[PDB]
């Protein structure tokens, strides 16, 4: 059973602009690419497939520097396929990862890993999403960052 | 000092120790899994996760066996000193139910 | 009147000197340690020896920067 993909942005604040523009390494490619003109929800869909859908999680924030989060799904099964939503929320985020995308300007990227032992290599996915832009100025200038 | 826990041969005080100095390394039954890896009999890693070019950068790409091994958290502490992180598609996993100790950079 | 359940204990300074009739008393602001553990927790751990010291669980520390 495949899975359609699916990710709530509740933003509290100025969310920003979605970018999965820029062509990477193709491996296991993104079928698909949307979006919401939703005004709390901001909700992004990318209905792909991939081989083993054990290792499930979603890796946001600086691959480069070294400060990334690690988000669970919410799994449904329906008897089409798996649907895969995991809720991203600006305001609990670590304060690491607003104090330095505030103080220099780097899109926070997005990446998502379906994996397990038994495939071989090059069946699972591990692929850029997408790059989120901050807008607010919310950064305190005095902190333990 | 110089001090080595592996899942399997965890002992406690150890642990305590390092729990005291702001590490805290994953208890008996945890290992390390990573599938996007060139090795499928063991766990290995390159070369590029080095932290620190003070204690030892290579001067040439390598990479190292480690096997059935295990990984910590870190405090935000000057005292602390990160060597070697585990693969970014790694992850904890573990025999129980336990919540992943660790996954990606963080370990 | 004052019991021996009042008064707390100091985690951050050291009694040097105190006079004979206990009119003056000083103190000693002591250092820090060479761990970073705060003062507080060197004290707790030194005024605590339980034999089921914790729970396996997992800290709820920030993210490594």
């Amino acid at each position: 059973h495949v899975s359609f993909p699916s990710t709530a942005g509740k933003s509290r604040v100025m969310i920003g602009k979605v970018e999965p523009r820029i062509g990477i390494d193709e491996t296991v490619p993104t079928t698909i690419t949307v979006e919401d003109p939703n005004e709390v929800i901001q909700v992004n869909f990318a209905i792909e497939s991939t081989n083993k859908p054990f290792q499930n999680t979603l890796l946001i924030g600086l691959p480069n520097k070294n400060l990334e989060m690690a988000f669970e799904p919410e799994i449904k099964d329906n008897g089409k396929l798996s649907m895969y939503k995991y809720r991203i929320d600006l305001a609990k985020l670590d304060a690491a990862l607003l104090q330095e995308a505030s103080r220099s300007p780097e899109p926070i990227k997005a990446t998502l890993i379906l994996a397990s032992s038994t495939a071989k290599p090059k069946e699972n996915l591990f692929r850029e999403i997408l790059q989120l832009n901050l807008n607010f100025d919310v950064d305190h200038s005095d902190s333990s960052l | 000092i110089l001090c080595m826990s592996s899942p399997g041969a965890v002992p406690n005080t150890i642990r305590l120790f390092l729990n005291e100095l702001g590490i805290y390394p994953s208890p008996k039954g945890h290992v390390i899994r990573d599938y996007f890896s060139p090795s499928s009999e063991e766990l290995v890693v390159s070369s590029n996760h080095l932290l620190n070019k003070y204690v030892y950068n290579a001067r040439k790409s390598e990479d190292f066996v480690f096997g059935e091994s295990s990984a910590a958290l870190l405090e935000n502490r000057e005292q602390i000193v990160p060597i070697l992180n585990a693969p970014r598609t790694s992850f904890t996993e573990s025999k129980g139910k336990c919540n992943s100790w660790t996954s990606g950079s963080q370990g | 009147m004052i019991t021996p359940l009042d008064v707390p204990p100091l985690d951050y300074f050291d009694e040097v000197f105190t006079s004979e009739n206990w009119m003056v008393r000083i103190y000693q602001l002591k250092k820090d340690d060479a761990q970073g553990r705060t003062l507080r927790d060197v004290g707790e751990l030194t005024r605590s020896s339980t034999k089921t010291r914790r729970s396996i669980k997992r800290p709820e520390l920030g993210l490594r920067v």
